[PDB]
């Protein structure tokens, strides 16, 4: 049933894409806050 | 609730539209709510 | 009266293209032009078949759907606006359908649209009927979600409901990620106590 | 349909989730023209 394989693949692809975008945003938040701490510091 | 719903649903010349609406207002659950 | 004949012949073309994509080199199925022709043709076929209002068309389009899904998954790198409008009308017809038979078709059309948006990052302005698109997505989400809610509540068919749920969730997530201003999202959430 | 209640048919097909573009056009247009009739400025107000 190549269909189910395809669909689960696309779904997990979306999930990984969102998790990665999330981690990237989180790291951006951390680093921006870090530069902010450095300036105010 | 079931009873008042049944009275609201009874095809009868005595239960006018107004009493139907009132019996409704006085009236596995989620599909029941969507149906209503 | 030619129904069973065309049905079997479609089963043949299906199995043929499947065994082809699994070993494209042996089939010499390297041609991305041919790959795209096949994908577009199977899509439009699923469309025209799913457009007829009045059971055969259902099963036929379902086979075509499984095919198109596996095919898009394998040929993604070879794989848009007109496709968007078409899948829009298709999901529209899938909505005007009785629910108990249109589930798999909705899931297929949804994954298709997801592939259509993931194929190229687009802003809401380039999405035709984006308002109507999100509207329908919201309607389907609301209905199916309330349904899954009642289904989980009566449990005081487990995985498929949650699958469709998470699916629509990520779908709307991406749709909102396309609308950074939320103004349309605002009108939506104002229309629906989601 | 028999009494040609355009607004009513619009509400009905809305409750039925049926989508027919030109039919909806006709429903709105029928509402407009029939109202413009039933008050034969007063027409546009109707």
């Amino acid at each position: 049933d190549i269909q189910g394989f395809l669909k689960n693949e696309k779904d997990n692809a979306l999930l990984s894409a969102i998790e990665e975008s999330r981690k990237r945003t989180f790291v951006m938040a951390e680093e921006y806050h870090r530069e902010s701490m450095l300036v105010e510091w | 609730a079931r009873v008042v719903a049944k009275l609201a649903d009874m095809h009868s010349p005595e239960i006018s539209l107004k009493q139907r609406l009132e019996y409704i207002s006085r009236a596995a659950d989620g599909e029941f709510l969507h149906e209503l | 009266n030619s129904l069973t004949e065309y049905q079997q012949l479609l089963s043949a073309w299906r199995m043929f293209l499947i065994v082809a994509t699994h070993n494209a080199d042996v089939m010499h199925l390297t041609n991305p032009e041919v790959r795209q022709k096949l994908f577009k043709d199977i899509l439009g076929g699923t469309q025209a078949l799913l457009v007829v209002p009045r059971v055969a068309c259902m099963h036929l389009s379902s086979m075509l759907c499984t095919v198109m899904i596996i095919l898009l998954r394998r040929w993604k790198n070879d794989l848009p606006e007109d496709i968007l409008n078409s899948l829009t009308q298709i999901l529209e017809g899938v909505l005007q359908r009785d629910q108990q038979l249109v589930e798999k078709t909705k899931a297929q059309i949804f994954s298709a649209l997801i592939s259509v948006l993931e194929m190229k990052p687009m802003k809401a302005s380039e999405i035709p009927q984006y308002s109507q698109l999100l509207l329908n997505v919201c309607e389907t989400l609301q209905e199916e979600v309330v349904s899954l809610v009642d289904h989980t509540r009566h449990e005081v068919q487990k995985d498929q409901r949650d699958g469709v749920c998470v699916l629509g969730l990520h779908l709307a997530k991406e749709l909102c990620e396309a609308d950074e201003e939320g103004d349309q999202w605002q009108q939506v959430l104002r229309k629906l106590p989601v | 349909d028999p009494f040609r209640l355009s607004e009513c048919k619009l509400a009905i097909i809305h409750c039925a989730g049926h989508s027919d573009p030109i039919l909806v056009q006709t429903l709105w247009q029928d509402i407009i023209d029939k109202e413009l009739s039933d008050s034969m400025v007063d027409r546009m107000q109707s």
